[PDB]
């Protein structure tokens, strides 16, 4: 498979980011346009919107897909987010850390709920295998996540059922 | 026009030509980053103004690709292929001879 | 090439190996809007070719 | 904010040159137009009206203006009008950044 | 605990993008090669390979990162992406859209599956707990979903369970 | 529901990249410091540690943000990394290749699993919902998989109970 | 057709200079902006720039 290869950490996570913001009236790097056409002209113009290319930018964007890539990659659920635009729709799942500091997946059984999955009853918390396997009273072949043995191969004392 | 190493003229010839300026490399080079010791750096926040002007004075994403050709030199004889295909009849010696001149 | 390329009414370029013409250059020389190229109305050319 | 939904000529023209007209007819900086001074009323007829001033032969389609506070998220779409009417205590202020274009 | 702040939208949402060619005979910034070595030498000395980085292809770049890390922030998963090469491997729960409008996971059994989930049977479901658990007709804990509860040392009122 | 673009390749998949490190000794780039302001400085001026973008870096970053997108989108889950630095908070769920190849849903019992899923006791192998629905040592309503069914509304006939 | 709403701002009065705009841009007197031509397209934003 392709493997993902782990990154120790995200990328300049300990220097500098300035923040993205999500339109810029300067005609700046913002998020609804990207890298805007300011970013084009010549800097030799003497055009004051030429924008040249800045890294605090460049760093807080590599930061943030190095980031969202490690979270991924050491935690697999997304974390449960404070007020997501648009809440949350059906079926959705999160995790939410409780106090404990295990992480705490959460299914949004609610559509469009923004209730906070550590208090929520809509938050469904997604239990184990072996939660599931205990949950059934009379499990075949005991214990075990197979449901092998139905049948006794030979005879055999019912001293182990 | 065969020297117009002067942008500005080949500007002045775009327009009376009529060519689209929009994918020609006018200005000055020597304002994009990309990668290698030979072209700009990226610039911060030298509130002091030191003297080396920080890594560079600008670095920019002017030069888009796949569209847009720098060298002068091509804008030249884009210029004047341009002009031939205005007085053109078809004929082909005629636009070989060209082509080659 | 063989040469002939097939066809009415419509032919194409033939560049490149010899000037180092850039590959910017040639997709500019391709486009139909710019219309740089000596055209015939009624004859489809495209550049392209090396 | 200003929507524009330009239409390429002839001629090349870049956005930042409709951004720099519309943001001089604002500042006033053309002619006979008065601009956004405090109670002028921000009409995207009158923005189009400086489009075609500083720009001959680009075809604009569609112009759009919308009006939000200072230092507030940038209007959705859907919430741009024809044109808006404005008090007699306000000014508009239109930056660069705030003119979108688009080449039709 | 790694929580990569919420991406709203994706840099470069409703900005100029240049879909990055796959592959490039003249080394144009394609998946393949990368930043080609023509993307280094000085525009000055006029050598036909000169190229320089397009800023329509920085942001696509950055979109594609941005509006991959944001999908996982959100829905958990990556969609069903039809066309995909290969199928799908067993074991593959993609979020698929309902035709109702729920979204739905279905998991490929069969190595390379590559039909619809909606329409396929390889695609199963794997649901909550709660309409899991409803196949079971006596659950531990009766009402309650945990395990526990199941056993009560204290003598319990018969008519409530 | 965003769904992103299908990733063919990641960038730079087949080109020249370096390795990143996390500590730094000129103007090199970094995991922690990205881009160093200090000796950012002009690199055609003359200057001792002047330093210039790199090529490789950059590729590679981009080629490390586009793998774990990729892999994201095929495999829904980080492979488990051959002795990470940092360990596993108990719960954390990966799928990694097993031991056939074949590979099923893992999560940790355990934090600080430094043990691998194939090798860990701690880690739980989890298999799908058919699993489940054989566990039970009768499906609800008879072979069907879905609880519809396990209350019949017409008295089932038993020529075939 | 065309129906235009104005206000004769900055108290300089001009009734019916308008229409004569209008008709003299739609005939290609006006610079750099041919008016209507086969392939136009009648447009509002461009009959108000030519007012203005």
């Amino acid at each position: 498979m392709i493997t993902p290869e782990l990154i120790p950490s995200p990328f300049a996570a300990q220097g500098d980011k300035d923040p993205i913001p999500q339109t810029s009236s300067t005609g700046f790097a913002n998020l609804r346009d990207g890298y805007t056409p300011d970013y084009e002209i010549s800097l030799a113009s003497n055009n004051p919107q030429a924008k040249a290319v800045e890294r605090k930018i460049q760093n807080q964007l590599f930061f943030i897909a190095t980031q969202n890539a490690q979270a991924w990659q050491r935690q697999m659920a997304p974390p449960w987010f404070q007020g997501m635009p648009g809440g949350y729709e059906q079926n959705a799942e999160v995790v939410r850390v409780g106090n404990d500091g295990i992480m705490r997946r959460y299914r949004s059984m609610v559509n469009a709920n923004a209730s906070d999955p550590l208090s929520s009853t809509t938050w469904e918390e997604q239990p184990a295998w072996s939660a599931m396997r205990s949950n059934i009273p009379m499990p075949a072949g005991g214990p075990g996540l197979s449901s092998g043995g139905e049948v006794i191969t030979t005879g055999r004392n019912f001293n182990d059922l | 026009h065969l020297k117009t190493a002067n942008p500005f003229g080949l500007m002045v010839w775009c327009i009376i030509l009529g060519t689209p300026s929009k994918g020609f490399g006018l200005y000055p080079k020597n304002s994009s980053w990309a990668f290698g010791r030979l072209r700009q750096n990226f610039i911060y926040s030298g509130t002091q103004v030191p003297p080396p002007a920080d890594a560079s004075p600008g670095g920019n994403f002017y030069g888009g690709g796949n569209a847009e050709i720098l060298n002068l030199d091509e804008i030249r004889k884009v210029l004047q292929l341009r002009y031939v295909a205005l007085i053109s009849n078809g004929s082909i010696a005629y636009i070989n001879r060209m082509l080659r001149y | 090439i063989g040469l002939p390329t097939s066809g009415a009414f419509k032919l194409e370029y033939r560049v490149g190996p010899a000037l180092n013409l850039s590959p910017q250059l040639i997709n500019l020389m391709n486009d139909r809007a710019v219309g740089i190229m000596p055209t015939c109305a009624g004859c489809d050319v495209k550049v392209i070719q090396e | 904010y200003v929507n524009v939904t330009v239409q390429q000529g002839s001629s090349s023209v870049a956005p930042e040159a409709i951004q720099n007209a519309v943001v001089n007819y604002a500042q006033g900086k053309v002619e006979g137009e008065e601009g956004l001074v405090v109670g002028a009323s921000l009409s995207a007829f009158e923005v189009a009206g400086a489009i075609a001033r500083e720009i001959p032969g680009i075809y604009i389609k569609l112009c759009q203006v919308a009006c939000v506070a200072a230092g507030s998220p940038a209007p959705a779409p859907g919430d741009f009008t024809s044109e808006y009417v404005m008090s007699a205590f306000g000014q508009a202020t239109i930056s660069v950044g705030n003119v979108r274009v688009t080449f039709v």
